[PDB]
């Protein structure tokens, strides 16, 4: 992803 | 498009079933990346992939940061009101 990414 | 307010139902051995990104320190709102299938977002049916999450329970998320939002969200149990846009 182009900025971080959280699983929720 | 149009501000819409969305209700989840979570059982509380569950997470939300999305994924985000975004954040304030990156200049982007917090938004929707994945729905999980099956999960409490899919099941919902008013949420998905390129919505913005403006607000949770009425918690402002327009200038939050990543992990800020985070927190928030995971901390929201059973009846979730969700205040989204897709752009």
């Amino acid at each position: 992803s182009r900025f971080p990414t959280s699983i929720i | 498009g149009p501000i819409r307010k969305v209700l989840l139902l979570k059982e509380d051995h569950e997470g939300l079933g999305i994924s985000i990104t975004g954040g304030k320190e990156h200049g982007v709102p917090i938004l929707i990346s994945e729905i999980h299938p099956g999960q409490p977002a899919d099941r919902c049916g008013g949420l998905h992939v390129g919505d913005a999450i403006l607000a949770v329970n009425g918690v402002n998320l327009r200038d939050t940061k990543h992990k800020e939002a985070v927190t928030i969200l995971s901390q929201q149990r059973g009846e979730i009101e969700f205040e989204v846009v897709y752009v």
